[PDB]
């Protein structure tokens, strides 16, 4: 039981190491590709969404 | 334009005609809220809308309207999966939304690509007083028809805790090649209760894999109604677009049928059968369509629908609709769970209509559809040598009624008696039976060829 | 026995861990994904008010809005509400836009366009219109953020796809 | 044309309608959706719109096809799945990718690409023709040609163009006919609104058997061809079972299979499984389904599919008692349809009349049963042709007493009942001599009669000993067996193994599911003659215990003879039952002793 | 603002309606009468006028009140008798000299007689408040406080008057909010719609039990706070008496009482019994009617009152839940309150549902019932709060398997019957093991066990004890007592004993009302060590006569145990159960040997 109470910390640790590598990619991806978006984005809103 | 009036959460509007049918309307109100409805009429220069939020509090000429040009279509993700949702699509953890990848109709399916291959290998849920009595398959429908007052919700617990741990056992005898996800809908289900579906989900390993929609019937009648066919979008893209077999647990079937009550009195609509709508079948049937193989045949929707019995009778209209456009019933039976018997499965009137098209060989003995009839004729036997027994008393019975007696005893306390954390296989459940039915001679048990028969008794 | 049914317990206790780390988990990944997409939406709006505060590009566009905006109205006469540095563009478009309603429907010309003295908010709002009927009581809120606003409804499967599956 | 009103549910309502009936087919929108115009209520018309009215732009036109909804007769009706508003389910999986149709839908009621195969008749240039006349064939049936050639009803004339034999598709016309000037080109097929029926010369008394190939269904009330049978079903009964025998095993040369709005699995099982089965008339080419046509419709899959579906499926069976065919007309389920007109009225804002039900539902039954029957063929050859409906109902108020079976009853000549007790025991078809009849049961039983069965008087003492059951074990229930003869024993003991052997034929096998009428007649046979043995038995020494140890093997020997096929022995007689007629008459003796 | 159009009996149509929500309270023409738009249909708004319109006349205008119909909740609202519509009755006497109210005329909500001390909580000058956190407090009574005042929900911001400590009235403001400009003013009591109820952070699953103290209550199928209970009745032979016991040995933070619509006598008696009763944790200054806020309605009494009366009362208790208190809710009874609906659902004309019963019953029920459970409150501080509602039933057309209770069984995790022989007996609760059952027993049991009771084991030994014990008696009457020995005849002995110290009790003692958890478990565990070793002892050589004669002194003195003190050990543990364990080893030599 006491580590299903401070041996679930780790476990933890463990989920916050795996995303930093995604949060990183997401914002390469997004930062390239967004201004491709933004020009489609334009013509569609001066005319119907 | 404005609101012309309002009749209970249906809105007459005066407004021009043009919209198309399910478009999605939204009143601005003078309190700074904005509800979005859907028509569920359009007519010459007006309009009767359902309100998702609220019911009330709702002005005359001081209410505005705005035109969003879209039909209500449930934006359906894959990323929705692991996270924990209301009956409308949002999460109530309050973080990123729903958001899509496609949006589909609840008002008529897609595609509508269902079954040209019967289902027909088989589904195994860790139990043997459902799988050997009323054989499951990747489409089949069969749902749990049980009385008020019992644990519905708790024998539904177990279905969803055992399965996805008899499947990768089952995955070697082929039954599984893929992806298993539940789809979770809660219409008119407790707090608690619901807290007990989760905790089910993360022993089984499918928290991540579920979507859990909550309607309580302190949130809108309109809301209620929504969210079986939210469920269904949601379950037949995970099964469409990846292939994926998603098991359907629908609970409860009359809170969802209280709901269609309320709006038919609040409709021009007279109610049929019994207080509830002349319309009930298209409702139920709906629903129905949806279930069944789709398109690449290695996806598919599972159902089992929950139904608790309003009056407590299978002469009432909701559960003898159900069961005639669903595939047989599994039946749950008061004296059962009072005398602490689990699960309480009674096998007195429980039978799948699919059982010798619900097997096949490599995973089922083609002997487990004939094994079922042995066992299904027995136990009505034996159950009405018991009625002899308490009536006339042991010394008047006859000899075929005493063996009867004694096989029903038998069944009860070791067939439909098991663990609740505990799996089964098929083959160990026709073992158990073989012992079981081996209490009669070869005159009496003929509800097998005897070629099977010899071999095993 | 016992042991076992306790064991199991806690051991069930230890994978109900497990889930609400893994599920948070995804729940760190998707709201970064969002954080971005709301920074493509961000780029947008800067683009719109660069081009409200344009007068000679921006009054095709105008024209546009006003013209789309009466087409799902339908309506004899309209007011049209806006912003008190396009009014000065719809006076001088007039024709027009009566012209171009009257084109794309089978309905004779727009009697009046009235320009109203309504208006719109400078700091939230950047160009645009909110078109209305003769009594006010159905409006189109065709302004340039509404309508980004409604297309992300749509737009968001199409730009998670291609980036993101 | 028509402009769209109102968009209300599956209602629409436009205005501005022009020549417009009370059945007339119509397409609402832009998007051309099947309708239907109900009601006219002023220039108003209420049209119910029953495939997917949703994102129905309102003031789109609405057009009038003339005439009211139809069916199209001719080639390539068999081996292909329709819907019941006759559009082809097959064409629409190549091109959508989808098995139902969605919406949007706008294929020709018929597969017209197609070529089929054009034989001449006996009718040359010069010659005579009248409706019904047969003009040729195309082979399509298992066997013989199916889908024969007529000339529509109501035309007469003199063929100036026969086109010889060769292929040619549906729509190449291939026969001109001249009267009172040149009266129409025709083609290989023709339309037909189905709310009116296809004409005939005239009706006639059916008095021909019709198999059905369950031993209990045939014995104690068995069908003929032109027959009206009603079943109640509450589901587990064995519905599909039944209705899958009945196309094997019936002497119909036509089955039709309707699906009145079914779960869809179950239609794809009985689909599935009539190309492996071999037809017992020497079949090819995916022998069964060759005889076979389906209508198979989905539970919300469009309610003008349903409601259509039953007037659909019996015109088409008429087409074929016209070319002389002998047609069986499998509804299931009916309960489904009878569900339809109570939506019907309610959708409408019509008032309907007893539990919720209306009152036209009864009319609207009758009619659709009178379409049925035994009959000399339409056209001057002279031919005898049926259509012989079964029809499938259930409860809707969890009794025999709600007015859908009630009604159905009323108008039927066969019952067959639905025993909830009995199907307990696994037993199916599940019926009982006290809920069920059959009016055609006399002229029936002589005729088995001729082929050799003992048929009559078993089929008198059949109904008697089920009868005689019933009121005993009243008796031994409440009070006791203890205070009742051996005798009254004895009727139950011999009842029961009628009640196994007979009721349950379900089947695990063919050879379990078939029973031919000398197979019935054997294993009914056997069972009298053990009854009227074992009363002497006891009654001149003897007890009980001892008569029904003694016996056990033998009520066995026939539990057993289901499960082995009938084609065994001298025919269709077991020499297994041959040989337990002595082993019966050497076991009295015993049982005496 | 609107103009009377019509009156059609004690519905009021009133039409020029040009803005008025469809729950928006409403004083019609000059009499000035309660109603409440029910529905609109375009200027004209159909209105429920709730009281008589005698002396009501077309063409008197209609003048809103400017907000829907809502509660105002704030401190005095203990030792006060109150309508649905909240008007203290009390009051009513003093002026008109009547509890009923006159028409016509009505009174604040809140009275305004008292002021209340109001000293500030923790957010000072310029704090930011956000929602459910406590701005500060008031004394609800005398003796204690217990309204606590938090910022309302859907309000938050910068507090920019904060009135300093003292005695203030409820009319008064003392607090203004600025976001987005002054917000508005806050007082003492803040409002709240009756059919909307109070918001929290998160709701829990229940595993704390009632302070009742009813001994079998708490052990056989245990209380739980934060849950929904069915209990049968059919008025006064016994479901009054308990939900008046119920009140007594409860000492919760708050009782809520609901009268929905009883017989008036039944009222005027909770009134005047429960100040002269007494309180079982032993506090003072009117006890239990301190304690105890009373919303009490006969059914005389006009239908919006009985309406709103389970309405007033759920946003109450869950207001109360939000401050960190635990409260029992009574509810007496919804047999009566679906008849409120039905009754409104007639004269509107409007089609009820089921049984002459409306279509909005089943989702009204059901709220009410999952509305009630345990909670932690809104806010920062996370307190936390039990509602736990106890609703009685009785049969409604004289059917008990009508919608209304059937509806209802199938919700309720928690039953516990009623019967006329059992409550004659002075058993109350009526209760055996197959007229109640718990499914809050699982996590309960889990519970107590925690605390330091031996209390899962033990538990459900009693409910087999007791199941077995019936189960003798019938053998005892058909097979004789040839199927009895003394081994059984020690088990109908403990279940006698069990009955009589657990099932008895109507408060002869103050030690009979207020039983600790840590008692309770002292009960059963004499009784289940005197039978494992009877039956010890009769096996070794003893007969059933001899053990009872023999065990005598301490089975009489256990017996007793609820006469005797619960604060002869401490406070909560009794020393006379620690000193049976070895007086029971001593004893069993005795009834052995």
């Amino acid at each position: 039981e006491q580590k299903n109470a401070g041996g679930v910390g780790e476990l933890e640790k463990k989920a916050e190491a795996g995303v930093q590598g995604e949060l990183a990619e997401i914002k390469k991806i997004a930062e390239k590709k967004k201004d491709d978006v933004v020009k489609i984005l334009i013509e569609t809103v001066i005319k119907p969404s | 334009n404005t609101v012309s009036g309002v009749n209970g959460p249906l809105v007459i509007l005066e407004k021009v005609k043009f919209p198309r049918y399910n478009e999605i309307v939204n009143l601005t109100l003078p309190d700074g809220t904005v509800r979005q409805g859907q028509v569920l009429e359009i007519r010459g220069d007006r309009a009767i809308v359902q309100v998702f939020e609220g019911t009330s509090g709702i002005d005359v000429k001081k209410t505005t309207v705005e035109f969003t040009g879209e039909s209500l279509r449930i934006p359906v993700s894959e990323d929705m999966l692991g996270r924990i949702f209301d009956g409308s699509g949002r999460p109530i953890d309050n973080g990123p939304k729903v958001f899509a990848e496609d949006y589909l109709d609840i008002n008529g399916s897609p595609i509508n690509p269902y079954a040209r291959i019967y289902p027909e290998e088989m589904i195994s849920t860790g139990v043997s007083a459902i799988d050997t009595m009323n054989s499951i398959a990747r489409g089949q429908k069969i749902p749990i028809f049980s009385a008020s007052g019992l644990p519905h919700n708790e024998i539904a617990a177990q279905i969803c805790r055992q399965a996805g741990l008899v499947r990768p056992t089952k995955d070697v005898h082929d039954g599984h090649e893929e992806n298993f996800s539940i789809v979770f809908a809660a219409m008119g289900v407790n707090l608690e209760t619901a807290r007990f579906f989760k905790q089910d989900f993360e022993e089984n390993g499918s928290l991540e894999r579920t979507s859990l929609f909550l309607n309580l019937a302190n949130d809108p009648t309109i809301e209620r109604i929504i969210t079986p066919r939210l469920a269904l979008t949601t379950a037949e893209y995970l099964a469409y677009q990846t292939e994926r077999h998603v098991l359907t647990i629908l609970t409860d079937m009359s809170s969802y049928a209280d709901a269609l009550r309320e709006v038919s009195a609040a409709r021009e609509e007279v109610p049929g059968r019994r207080g509830y709508p002349g319309y009930m079948y298209t409702d139920l049937s709906t629903i129905y369509e949806r279930a069944g193989r789709v398109e690449g045949r290695n996806g598919s929707i599972t159902q089992i629908p929950i139904l608790t019995m309003p009056n407590d009778d299978i002469t009432h209209p909701i559960p003898d609709l159900t069961g005639y456009i669903t595939e047989g019933q599994i039946f749950v039976d008061r004296q059962l769970h009072n005398k602490g018997i689990y699960p309480p499965i009674n096998v007195l009137p429980s039978l799948s209509r699919l059982m010798k098209s619900a097997i096949g060989e490599g995973m089922t003995r083609k002997d487990h559809g004939d094994v079922s009839n042995q066992l299904y004729a027995k136990y009505a036997i034996g159950k009405d040598a018991a009625a002899m027994k308490a009536v006339v008393g042991e010394e008047a019975l006859s000899i075929e009624d005493k063996l009867s007696l004694e096989f029903l005893e038998k069944f009860e306390k070791t067939f439909i008696t098991q663990g609740a954390y505990e799996d089964r296989t098929v083959f160990e459940s026709l073992d158990q039976a073989w012992s079981l039915l081996r209490i009669y001679p070869k005159e009496m048990l003929n509800r097998i060829s005897p070629k099977i028969l010899d071999e095993f008794y | 026995g016992n042991f076992k049914s306790k064991l199991k317990k806690a051991m069930l206790s230890q994978q109900i861990t497990k889930s609400t780390i893994a599920n948070k988990m995804r729940l760190k990944v998707l709201s970064a994904r969002e954080q971005s997409l709301d920074g493509i939406f961000e780029e947008t709006k800067e683009k719109l008010s660069g081009i409200a505060n344009n007068r000679d590009e921006y009054k095709p566009i105008l024209q546009s809005l006003i013209v789309e905006a009466l087409l799902k109205l339908l309506e004899p006469k309209a007011i049209v509400k806006a912003l008190e540095r396009d009014v000065d563009l719809i006076e001088s478009m007039k024709d027009d836009i009566m012209r171009e309603y009257g084109e794309k429907a089978q309905r004779a010309p727009l009697e009046e366009i009235v320009i109203s003295n309504d208006y719109l908010n400078k700091d939230l709002v950047s160009g645009g219109v909110v078109v209305s009927n003769a009594s006010d009581k159905i409006e189109i809120n065709n302004t340039l953020e509404e309508r980004l606003k409604l297309l992300s409804e749509e737009a968001l499967p199409a730009i998670r796809l291609e980036l993101y599956g | 044309y028509g402009a769209i009103y109102s968009v209300s549910g599956p209602v629409v309502i436009a205005e501005n309608m022009i020549g417009c009936a009370m059945y007339e087919l119509v397409k609402v929108g832009h998007d051309n959706l099947v309708g239907e115009v109900i009601r006219i209520d002023g220039d108003k018309a209420t049209i119910q719109v029953y495939e997917e009215t949703a994102g129905l732009t309102v003031g789109d036109p609405v057009l009038r096809t003339g005439k009211p909804l139809s069916v199209e007769l001719g080639p390539g009706l068999m081996e292909t799945i329709y819907d019941g508003i006759q559009r082809p389910l097959k064409a629409i999986k190549e091109e959508s990718q989808s098995i139902y149709i969605p919406r949007g839908i706008d294929t020709p009621a018929l597969d017209r690409t197609i070529k089929w195969q054009f034989t001449p008749g006996k009718f040359q240039v010069g010659d005579h023709i009248s409706g019904g006349d047969i003009y040729g064939s195309v082979f399509e049936n298992s066997l013989i040609s199916s889908h024969k050639i007529l000339l529509p009803p109501r035309s007469r004339g003199t063929i100036t163009w026969i086109a010889p034999a060769g292929e040619y598709t549906l729509d190449e016309k291939i026969l001109e006919v001249e009267f009172d000037g040149k009266k129409s080109d025709f083609t290989l097929y023709h339309t037909w609104p189905v709310r009116v029926p296809r004409p005939v010369t005239e009706k006639l008394s059916a008095d021909y058997p019709l198999l059905t190939g369950q031993r209990v269904l045939d014995a104690l009330f068995p069908c003929v061809q032109g027959g009206t049978t009603c079943i109640p079903g509450a589901f587990g009964c064995g519905k599909t079972v039944i209705s899958q025998s009945l196309s094997k095993y019936s002497n119909s040369d036509a089955i039709i299979y309707v699906g009145c709005g079914e779960r869809g699995n179950e239609m794809a099982e009985v689909l599935m499984e009539f190309p492996e089965l071999y037809t017992e008339m020497s079949g090819t080419k995916e022998p069964i389904m060759k005889r076979t046509t389906l209508v198979a419709n989905t539970s919300n899959m469009p309610v003008a599919a349903r409601e259509a579906s039953i007037y659909t499926g019996i015109t088409l069976a008429e087409y074929f008692r016209d070319q002389g065919k002998n047609v069986s007309m499998i509804a299931d389920s009916s309960s489904r349809w009878a569900e339809a007109l109570r939506e019907i009225s309610g959708r409408l804002g019509e008032m309907p009349a007893d539990q919720g039900f209306p009152a036209y539902l009864g009319a609207k039954l009758a009619s659709f049963y009178e379409r049925a029957g035994k009959a000399v063929a339409l056209g001057s050859p002279d031919r005898t042709g049926s259509v012989s409906i079964v029809a499938a109902v259930s409860p809707a108020g969890g009794d025999f007493s709600d007015p859908v079976t009630t009604a159905t009853l009323g108008i039927t000549q066969v019952f067959w009942g639905l025993d909830k007790k009995l199907a307990q025991r696994k037993h199916f078809p599940s019926i009982n001599t006290s809920v069920s009849y059959s009016k055609y049961t006399n002229v029936l039983n002589k005729f088995y009669d001729s082929n050799y069965p003992e048929f009559p008087v078993l089929r008198d003492r059949m109904k008697e000993i089920l009868s005689n059951a019933e009121e005993l074990e009243q008796v031994v229930q409440l009070v006791g067996k203890s205070a009742l003869s051996d005798s009254d024993k004895i009727t139950l003991d011999v009842a029961t193994l009628i009640k196994e052997d007979f009721l349950q034929q379900n089947g695990y096998s063919t050879y379990d599911a078939f029973c031919p009428i000398w197979k019935t007649f054997d294993m009914m046979r056997a069972f009298i003659s053990y009854h009227d043995e074992a009363q002497k038995a006891v009654a001149n020494g003897a007890n009980w215990s001892k008569l029904a140890d003694s016996t056990g093997d033998v009520k066995h020997a026939v539990s057993s003879s289901k499960f082995f096929e009938p084609s065994r022995g001298e025919k269709e007689v077991h020499g297994e039952f041959e040989k337990l007629l002595s082993t019966m008459q050497e076991r009295f003796a015993e049982s005496t002793d």
